[PDB]
């Protein structure tokens, strides 16, 4: 009946949490390995990608990597579609702002507002919320960049240099005894390329399966400039940061 | 497994009915005794109501609608204090705007189908109290008697409660003797006080924990208790 | 936890066990009938029993008109036969002063097929596994015969039955379209074709009926009727004088 | 759309989903106040133990509701920013009504309030997340501390603290610290509560904070270099056998 | 277990659910009812069992007459009985609202069909446990249809529910032969106080009573009448005379 | 498990009959109503030596010539306040008097409790009926001083002493003997806290325990923490003279 | 359109006595010139010695005052028959008339 | 008082995906057998139609319907599961760019809005998931054509040339053999001959094979002389003769 | 129909408005202030009908102070000015319109520049050194940019104001009956009420 295979995983579960936040971290696992780096003239954000084939087209080439504001970058790690949803959600609630104060909108709004969303289907309604893990990185005239990571649960944690999906504390282990205080674009680049090497089980990097979308200060002029790498792009980094495979 | 045929409401019995009916017949000998009958014009209801406690008293199940119709009910009472009261207001309805004395017929075809509605529509559960309805009009005395199964009948008199049915077969020589007489309320109430009697094989009659309804034509409907049953204890 | 007797969900054989059910449970009625369409008609016939002599023959049937130019073929259970008719009428009305045009086939057969697939989407609501079968004759384009699946599928049949036997006809009736090269039948007068028909029904069971142990129907161009008692006694006899 | 109850009555009296609320906290980090005079502080720790972030970044447990009130959580950052947010709308309220601020007793019914209506009302299940709710009255000094529960209830207390093994730890205060006779200087509150932060984080400045409530709206938030002072203090008569 | 003691929302290998089976049990536990349906109008029958000496008589008539012109009764469970009377009866009126006509047979019967099946097609609704037989006189003749339990109703020359069918087919078949049409359905009246009289020999415990409430094509003409006075105990005593003992 | 509808082999709901754990579970509350007055009062007991009893509150106040308290969980408590309270206004605002103390019980009764699985008009989301054991004691207007209760199947019955908690199996047993129609105010202080301090488990103290009393002239009114004190002197002094 | 008016007239004299109370009306009832009825009392009672007689438009009284010796009862329902206040026995009526204050 | 049940489908699996997903699937691999390709000349999009009876009529089947004049789409699964699609996306690509300015949304962002939907079944209580897999194919403005291949959870594929349904393993190999910059548009027309029709067997005709092309504009197809701001409907379908004069040239 | 006046000087923002408690046959109070104490860097002014300007109380200050208690952090006057208009603006349009002439003052501390607008029921956003409302405008407006200089200072501009306050106690048939006197630098909001005795 209905009320027979109705388990309730929503509510307390006698594991001390609940039953839709350990297991959703196995499909993380599962999904692509994004890491943000924030450095000083940026913020750097590399994701990888699923069953890279001959045919496989990249044109558009953002996957788990989206671009919110201008300004302000995000990522997912999870089921691609279940993040779709919170994408341009996330848009609409920020194009509001800008109905709002009519101007750029600080990352830690929407940080704790999509939050609830997701922690909304647990708390009423008796749905079920969404296992993707989101990263936000973006840029303030206060604290200027601002890099930040989410998680299914509803809590958020901010970091300089995080690491999901698998190899979660093996690729932060890398990154953290090499971090600096001071890195520039092509310094946050290298050491991202060697710690994506041992994340996967292919032979070295390749830049098919690299998904590499980052933010700078400026083109021509001195601030507000963001673009989206193209894969062709991406095959000249490796030329640039000396690393071939 | 006894919840396959019972827990779930929409669900259907071997034998066709449901086994809430089955609990819900059995709650009406956990409460209070209760004993009714009616004789032409006029009609009485002794209700015996027991407690918890010697320094307890017992709440009313009978619910007052008008001068020519009374209710006593057995069993427990979760929804009656809702339930009845929405019949009371239904006993005013009737006499705001259609005037008419609400036959016992009428008011008993509306909460047949209301107890059902719960078992009909997912996410309530059943009444379960067991309801004896009296009323008066140009045809006489009705008495309705309301099982939690949905029962619409007419009886000159009944009783229902624990170990009361000795005394429901035992009024049923001289029924016909009483219906007889009229004109004497007294000997219509000593008459039940017979019943009260019969229908305790425990302990004796009480006093307070006794309530007592008559309804007639020139008599409203009124509940005797303290000093008004000295005469008939 | 895994079992479709109750919630549905998708079983490891790829197909539901509703499913299943709905296609286990056809004939448990115990009824056949036939479906095939002449050129500018169109002629259905539906086997009837009546073991009783309570029962009033002009009630019970399994064709139904549902518009004017709209014939039924149902074959299931009684009650939930009467669920897929009684909402067919009520959409047939809606699309004649919806978009100012008579119900056609490729219409009330997609409306009812998604209605029915919805069904698979609500968990809760009972879907319906009785075969449904809409016929008609359209003046623009002709006869056309959609038998919709309880799984919502459809597509044009040129011609369909009911029961175990459907099989056994459709081998007479494939042998004669084979050398014809035509889906339908092209010969007039269909007070004959009807006959034609019953000689495939009479080889699937081997046994004659009354007037009012056979349902039997003509759909005609721009009318649908029902043979009363009279007009099916005289095609029972008539048959017999040919062959 | 959901129209039963997702509570589940236990036959013992004890609902499955309070016993299961407060493990949340039992998993979460402590959360470390006692009372004073003029004043009152509120310490806390953190999981994480690499810390790539910043205090200003990435807030935590850091919630006001009043100019003199500050709210400090245990729990998660999802459910317990609920209640927050609800709050502050609930001390506008009372400015939007009362057209004063609201005492630290009204505002912690509305807190279990909206827990409240998770015990009783289905179609919505409770939260893990206790609060200890601290601020000031208007022109009173005197500061308050109530333990709020998952299921509703509050009390009032001096030296309270709620996480991972916080029983024991509170066990220190119930001796050497007395409510009869409470600090004068607001710097003999942090001397007592650095000692009991020690018991369950032990080494490292990084996961110790200290946010310190003042009145007239002032909120200190100690360093790692003021935490330290007092940790060589620890070992002087400590070690020494007399 | 097997699933269909709990869901109705399942398919049945043989075309009904053990639950609605079920309801065919109750249909049989109940009292003795039967119909009649001949060339001058459509009789009905009703009996109540008397299980002690407080019951009155001539007070429950579980025939309920939709107006004057439509005759309708249950058997077995009380409620699921008269839920379906306040449902005909209020379209009834309803009907008289639109159309400004009264309803025919048929018309009414379509109500029913459609208004039991929507109990069957959803899991959180629950079906009647009780057939539903009526009948009356429209514009055109006699016409007598029964609800079945499971929602299944066409043309009957009679009905049958309590005491199992088959016996009462017996004297059923026999009036064919001698009245194709049915001829007089005044002495069926007599003949049905005899077809109940057949079902007293197995299921005599107490004493009986019998209410007959009919309707004519002839007499009435749309009207209604009842059985009282000489009418009530003269068929009574042709179901007695052929039997004395 | 499963829903509510589920019923007692004896007709009662599961919610009701196991919610006697959760009123033994809560604070000792023995009300007594006299000739003179009507006696309240709780037992708080400690959770820990370090426990403030001032900001607790387990006695309310719904209106000055009445008075109720609580044994329980706290979320069925403070429900009522914005319903009994409301309606002891609501008939200030209609009637204008002091409502009698055995009609508001009723009154709250039917406000009291509402639940079930599901309803459209009314809100049945309530899962247990009650875990509170509430006080219900005033001053009529005609009668006079009624001691009534809660009880957690939201029934309600006239108590002429009322004894709830854990130890309210022994209180009460003894509760028969000790009630008299001659017991005045002054004789039911120093007759509960003998009472209490048997079930009580540690020693008798101001911030253990808090009483109070009905007045019908000044109201309602809490006894201070010096003025309980003063009984808890009175009750080791009469104890002493008892022998 | 709607006209709330068209009083049939009359005049009604509360007269409030030492130990009594004597309310008073006219049986008359009239529409513009000619008359309707002669004798129509309008002088009703609620019970418990409440006599209510109003002066306006019927209907509206009519449907009130008899709802209110219902609303009398309502009272008596729960409150097992208790004596209703006199001096607020009123005061109820004006919130049942804010429900048609509209 | 309908739709009582919100709970939602199948919760997380010990294996970490959901069970339903993986169950859906199964429909594809046990349904007709689809492909596509990108020459830049065109956009070939060829499928199977599996007919259980021989008195089954091809012409009312349609597999390769049009949502849109320059998008057609072609599914891999259970028939009926795309019906209700067409009388859902249509409308909400109705309540799409198409009414908000001038035209519907390209195929990159409009299927993105439309696989949005199946996976809210994926979700939203009482609902459930589809087991069918579709293949959109499309012209963009700046883009040129596009492909992209619909999994039940929505995600978007864009590939150049690929192929699902029954051996679908046997038949994605085939196409990646013969690839370069640009094909011609009759070229990929006989490499899908050579794969679809050579990788399953029972049914030669070319009623149940549905091929269709994609950018080729016929003047008959505008049904106006006025002014061509726009080239037209560039889908077109090949009749039940133009296919088999298709099969003699291989 | 009060009379409400402002000016922003180099440095700072000065906004004096009418202090009176008037409908229409009589006086009540000789001081009313029709404003709210926003952040110390931030002011605003009322204008407009007496009866809904009083209703204002907190609503919009009610959403500034919930970022400011979150962030611990002042907007800028410029994004507030998008706002408080935003919400009147769809009351236009909304069973009941809403007629307030607001003066939207304060001190931004990012770019360390003055801010003063002047917003109608009309929902017209402008940045001017000055701001009026209603007849407000109309013996000032010659006078203000004709006398005024970037370079004023606040000594200058309090005089300033008093010379368009004598053709307002002869010009003007309504007495204002006193003004209040506040100016908002990168200190903070600075409240003088000496303007008669100053």
């Amino acid at each position: 009946g209905s009320r027979r295979y109705d388990s309730r995983t929503t509510i307390f579960s006698p594991e001390g949490r609940l039953y839709q936040v350990e297991y959703a971290l196995e499909s993380i696992s599962h999904a692509g390995t994004a890491i943000g780096i924030m450095a000083s003239d940026g913020i750097v954000l590399a994701a990888e990608r699923k069953v890279t084939s001959t045919l496989l087209e990249q044109d558009t080439s953002t996957e788990k990597l989206y671009k919110l504001n201008d300004k302000i970058a995000v990522a997912v790690a999870g089921l691609t579609a279940d993040a779709e949803i919170l994408i341009n959600t996330a848009r609409i609630h920020a194009q509001n702002y800008l109905k709002t104060y009519n101007e750029d909108i600080p990352v830690e709004i929407l940080v704790r507002r999509l939050s609830d969303i997701k922690q909304g289907y647990t708390q009423h309604g008796g749905l079920r919320p969404f296992g993707v893990s989101f990263i936000y990185a973006g840029y303030d005239d206060r604290y200027g960049y601002q890099l930040y990571t989410s998680n299914p649960s509803g809590n958020y944690t901010g970091w300089k240099a995080i690491s999901v999906g698998a190899n979660t504390s093996a690729a932060q282990t890398l990154l953290q005894m090499d971090y600096k205080d001071d890195m520039k674009v092509d310094d946050a680049i290298e050491l991202a390329l060697k710690t994506l090497s041992k994340t996967t089980d292919s032979s070295a990097l390749t830049y098919d399966r690299l998904e590499f979308a980052t933010i700078r200060k400026g083109a021509n002029d001195g601030e507000v400039y963001q673009k989206i790498f193209k894969p062709q792009e991406i095959k000249d980094i490796l030329v640039k940061t000396g690393i071939t495979k | 497994f006894r919840n396959n045929y019972d827990g779930d409401t929409v669900t259907f019995s071997p034998t066709g009915r449901l086994f809430q009916v089955e609990y819900a017949l059995e709650a009406i000998k956990q409460g209070s005794v209760t004993v009714g009958l009616r004789s032409n014009t006029h009609a009485v209801l002794v209700a015996l109501k027991r407690n918890a406690d010697e320094l307890s008293s017992y709440q009313k199940k009978i619910i007052k609608c008008d001068e020519h119709m009374g209710l006593s009910l057995a069993g427990l009472a979760p929804d009656a204090r809702v339930l009845s009261n929405y019949l009371r207001q239904q006993c005013n309805y009737s006499s705001l705007v259609f005037n008419r004395k609400l036959a016992v017929e009428r008011a008993g075809h509306l909460l047949c189908d209301k107890a059902q509605k719960n078992t009909q529509s997912y996410g309530g559960r059943p009444y379960g109290v067991g309801l004896l309805i009296i009323g008066y009009d140009k045809s006489g005395a009705h008495l309705l008697e309301f099982q939690p199964s949905g029962n619409v009948t007419e009886l000159y008199g009944t009783a229902i409660g624990a170990r009361s049915q000795g005394a429901k077969t035992y009024l049923e020589r001289t029924l016909d003797t009483f219906i007889k007489i009229d004109g004497n309320p007294d000997e219509l109430i000593k008459a039940g006080v017979e019943a009260i009697s019969q229908s305790l094989r425990d302990e004796s009659l009480t006093v307070d924990n006794l309530s007592i309804a008559i309804v007639g034509k020139d008599t409203p409907f009124t509940i005797y208790d303290g000093e008004a049953v000295a005469k008939y204890i | 936890a895994g079992y479709d007797r109750h919630i549905t969900i998708f079983s490891p054989e790829g197909r539901l066990y509703q499913v299943e059910y709905a296609f286990k449970a056809t004939n448990q009625t115990n009824i056949n009938s036939l479906a095939v369409r002449g050129k500018d008609c169109t002629v259905v016939i539906s086997q009837k029993k009546v073991p009783d002599k309570l029962l009033d023959p002009t009630t019970v049937s399994y064709i139904f008109c549902i518009s004017r130019t709209i014939g039924m073929v149902v074959n299931g259970p009684i009650p939930d036969a009467r669920n897929a008719a009684l909402r067919a009428k009520a959409e047939a009305a809606e699309f004649r002063y919806k978009y100012g045009y008579d119900m056609p086939c490729d219409v009330l057969a997609k409306r009812m097929a998604n209605l029915s697939q919805i069904y698979t989407q609500r968990a809760y609501m009972r879907p319906l596994g009785v075969i449904l079968t809409f016929v008609s004759v359209d003046e623009e384009l002709g006869p056309s015969i959609y038998k919709t699946d309880p799984a919502g599928y459809y597509v044009g049949y040129k011609a369909t039955a009911t029961g175990p036997k459907q099989q056994e006809i459709t081998t007479n009736l494939e042998n004669h379209f084979k050398k014809s090269k035509i889906d339908h039948i092209n010969e007039e007068s269909w007070e004959k074709v009807v006959e034609f028909a019953i000689t495939h029904m009479i080889d699937a069971l081997g046994t004659e009926f009354s007037k009012n142990d056979l349902e039997v129907g003509v759909a005609t161009k721009d009318k649908f009727f029902t043979l009363s008692a009279e007009n099916i006694e005289e095609r029972l006899v008539a048959i017999a004088e040919q062959d | 759309g959901y129209d039963r109850a997702l509570s589940i009555f236990s036959p013992d009296g004890h609902i499955f989903q309070v016993e299961y609320a407060l493990e949340a906290v039992k998993r979460g980090t402590c959360a470390v106040g006692v009372k004073g005079k003029n004043c009152v502080v509120l310490g806390c720790e953190r999981r994480s133990t690499l810390k790539l972030q910043d205090t200003r970044i990435t807030p935590s447990k850091v919630s006001k509701i009043d100019s003199h009130v500050v709210l400090s959580f245990s729990g998660l950052n999802a459910d317990s920013r609920i209640l927050i947010e609800k709050a502050r709308v609930e001390a506008q309220s009372h400015r939007l009504t009362l057209e004063d601020p609201v005492t630290v007793e009204y505002l912690t019914r509305y807190v279990a309030g909206v827990q409240q209506r998770y015990t009783q009302s289905g179609g919505v299940r409770p939260f893990g997340v206790s609060t200890l709710i601290a601020g000031f009255d208007p022109r009173d000094d005197e500061p308050k501390l109530y333990q709020t529960e998952p299921s509703g209830i509050y009390s009032s207390w001096s030296a309270q603290t709620i996480g991972r093994n916080s029983k024991t730890v509170r066990e220190f205060l119930e001796k050497n610290y007395d409510r009869k006779e409470p600090p004068a200087t607001v710097e003999e509150c942090v001397k007592l509560t650095v000692r009991s932060l020690l018991e369950v984080v032990q080494t490292g400045a990084k996961n110790i904070e200290i946010t310190v409530v003042k009145p007239d709206s002032d909120i200190v938030a100690l360093s790692s270099e003021e935490i330290n002072q007092y940790v060589t203090q620890i070992e002087q008569e400590k070690q020494e056998q007399q | 277990g097997t699933g269909y003691d709990l869901s109705n929302s399942v398919f049945s290998p043989d075309g009904r659910n053990f639950q609605v089976e079920y309801a065919v049990k109750a249909v049989e536990n109940g009292t003795t009812s039967i119909g009649i349906k001949c060339n001058d109008g459509v009789v009905f029958a009703v009996e109540k069992l008397i299980t002690s000496k407080l019951l009155v008589p001539q007070k429950n008539v579980k025939i309920q007459v939709v107006d004057r012109h439509i005759g309708c009764v249950y058997s077995g469970l009380i409620p699921d009985g008269r839920h379906l009377v306040n449902r005909g009866r209020e379209e009834a009126a309803s009907f008289k609202k639109l159309y400004k006509t009264p309803i025919p047979i048929p018309a009414f019967a379509d109500r029913l069909g459609q208004y039991v099946q929507a109990h069957t097609l959803y899991n959180s609704v629950r079906p009647f446990g009780v057939s539903t037989i009526f009948g009356g006189v429209d514009k055109n003749g006699a016409h007598l249809y029964m609800l079945e339990p499971s929602g299944s109703y066409w043309g009957y020359k009679g009905a049958a529910t309590g005491k199992g069918r088959q016996s009462a087919k017996a004297e059923l078949e026999k009036l064919v032969d001698h009245h194709p049409e049915g001829l007089s359905a005044r002495e069926a009246v007599k003949q049905a106080a005899k077809i109940i009289y057949l079902a007293h020999e197995d299921n005599k415990e107490k004493d009986f009573e019998l209410e007959i409430s009919w309707c004519s094509l002839s007499e009435t003409n749309g009207l209604h009448k009842f059985v009282k006075g000489d009418l009530l105990q003269e068929a009574i005593d042709f179901a007695q005379k052929e039997i004395n003992g | 498990d499963r829903g509510v509808s589920t019923f007692s082999p004896e007709g009662r709901l599961f919610q009701v009959e196991y919610s006697l754990e959760a009123i033994k579970l809560g604070s000792t509350a023995i009300g007594i109503a006299t000739k003179e007055g009507v006696v309240l009062g709780v037992e708080k007991r400690a959770t820990s030596p370090l426990l403030e009893s001032d900001s607790i509150e387990k006695i309310v106040e719904i209106d000055r010539h009445i008075g109720c308290a609580m044994s329980g969980l706290t979320a069925d408590a403070r429900s009522m306040i914005e319903h009994a309270r409301t309606a002891a206004v609501t008939h200030n605002l209609y009637y204008d008097e002091d409502i009698n103390v055995e009609s508001l019980t009723q009154s709250v009764c039917d406000l009291a409790l509402r639940f079930g699985e599901g309803a459209s008009g009314e809100e049945r989301l309530m899962s247990r009926p009650f875990g509170v054991a509430l006080l219900i004691a005033g001053h009529d207007a005609d009668d006079g001083y009624q001691l009534f209760h809660a009880e957690p199947s939201g029934t309600f019955y006239r108590y002429n002493a009322k004894a709830i908690g854990s130890g309210s199996e022994g209180a009460q047993a003894e509760l028969l003997n000790e009630w008299h129609s001659s017991l005045t105010l002054k004789e039911a202080e120093l007759l509960v806290l003998k009472i209490l301090k048997q079930v009580m488990e540690e020693k008798l103290d101001e911030n253990n325990a808090q009483l109070s009393c009905i007045t019908k002239q000044d109201g309602f009114k809490i006894y201070d923490n010096e003025k309980t004190a003063e009984l808890i002197k009175e009750l080791k002094e009469k104890e002493a003279a008892e022998s | 359109q709607f006209n709330p008016y068209g009083d049939n007239g009359g005049t009604i004299l509360g007269i409030a006595g030492e130990d009594f109370a004597v309310l008073a009306g006219d049986t008359r009832n009239i529409t513009d010139y000619s008359i309707n009825s002669r004798y129509e009392p309008k002088v009703f009672d609620c019970g418990d010695n409440i006599v209510m007689s109003a002066n306006g438009f019927a209907a509206d009284g009519d449907a009130l005052v008899k709802r209110f010796k219902n609303s009398v009862k309502w009272y008596h329902f729960d409150h097992n028959d208790k004596k209703l206040s006199i001096n607020s026995a009123a005061r109820n009526i004006q919130h049942l008339l804010y429900g048609k204050r509209f | 008082m309908t739709d009582r049940y919100s709970f939602s489908l199948t919760t997380f699996s010990p294996s970490g995906k959901l069970g339903q997903i993986d169950y859906a699937l199964t429909a594809v691999k046990q349904g007709v057998t689809s492909l596509g390709i990108k020459a830049t000349n065109g956009v070939v999009i060829a499928t199977e139609k599996k007919s259980s009876s021989p008195l089954a009529m091809s012409e009312t089947l349609s597999k390769v319907s049009l949502l849109t004049p320059d998008i057609g789409a072609v599914y891999s699964g259970m028939g009926p599961d795309y019906r209700v699609l067409v009388d859902k996306s249509r409308k909400v690509a109705h309540t799409s760019y198409k009414r908000i300015y001038g035209e519907y949304p390209p195929t990159k962002l409009l299927v993105s809005e439309v696989a949005k939907i199946m996976q809210e079944a994926t979700q939203s209580g009482g609902v459930r998931p589809f087991g069918v897999s579709l293949l959109i194919a499309g012209h963009d403005e700046f883009n040129g054509f596009s492909l992209y291949q619909v999994d039940p959870s929505g995600s978007y594929f864009p590939w150049k040339a690929t192929a699902i349904g029954k051996g679908s393993v046997a038949a994605k190999t085939f196409l990646e053999k013969r690839w370069n910059d640009e094909l011609e548009l009759e070229d990929a027309i006989h490499i899908a001959l050579l794969t679809l029709k050579e990788s399953v067997e029972g049914e030669f005709n070319g009623d149940t094979i549905e091929l269709a092309i994609i950018g080729d504009e016929n003047p008959d197809l505008l049904g106006y002389t006025g002014i061509p701001t726009d080239k037209g409907p560039r889908f077109r379908k090949l009749t039940s003769q133009e296919i088999n004069d298709r099969l003699e040239a291989l | 129909m009060d009379i409400i006046l402002g000016i922003r000087v180099q440095d700072s923002v000065i906004l004096a408005s009418s202090k009176a408690v008037t409908r229409g046959i009589s006086v009540l109070k000789d001081s009313d202030d029709k404003t709210r104490q926003l952040s110390p860097h931030t002011l605003m002014s009322f204008a407009g009908e007496a009866g809904d300007t009083v209703q204002f109380a907190e609503y919009i200050q009610a959403n500034i102070q919930l970022y400011s208690i979150r962030e611990d952090y002042e907007l800028s006057p410029q994004a507030v000015s998008s706002f408080v208009r935003q919400e009147l603006a769809k009351s236009i349009r909304s069973r009941r319109p809403y007629q307030v002439n607001v003066l939207i003052g304060g001190y931004d501390k990012k770019k360390n520049k003055p801010e003063l607008y002047q917003i109608d029921y009309l929902g017209t956003k402008v940045e001017l050194p000055y701001g009026a409302h209603g007849y407000s405008g109309f013996y000032t407006f010659s006078l203000l940019d004709h006398h005024y200089r970037p370079d004023m200072t606040t000594e200058e501009g309090l005089d300033l104001l008093k010379l368009c306050v004598q053709e307002l106690e002869k010009r003007m048939p309504m007495d204002f009956k006193g003004v209040i006197v506040k100016i908002v630098d990168k200190d903070g909001i600075r409240q003088v009420d000496d303007f008669q005795a100053q």
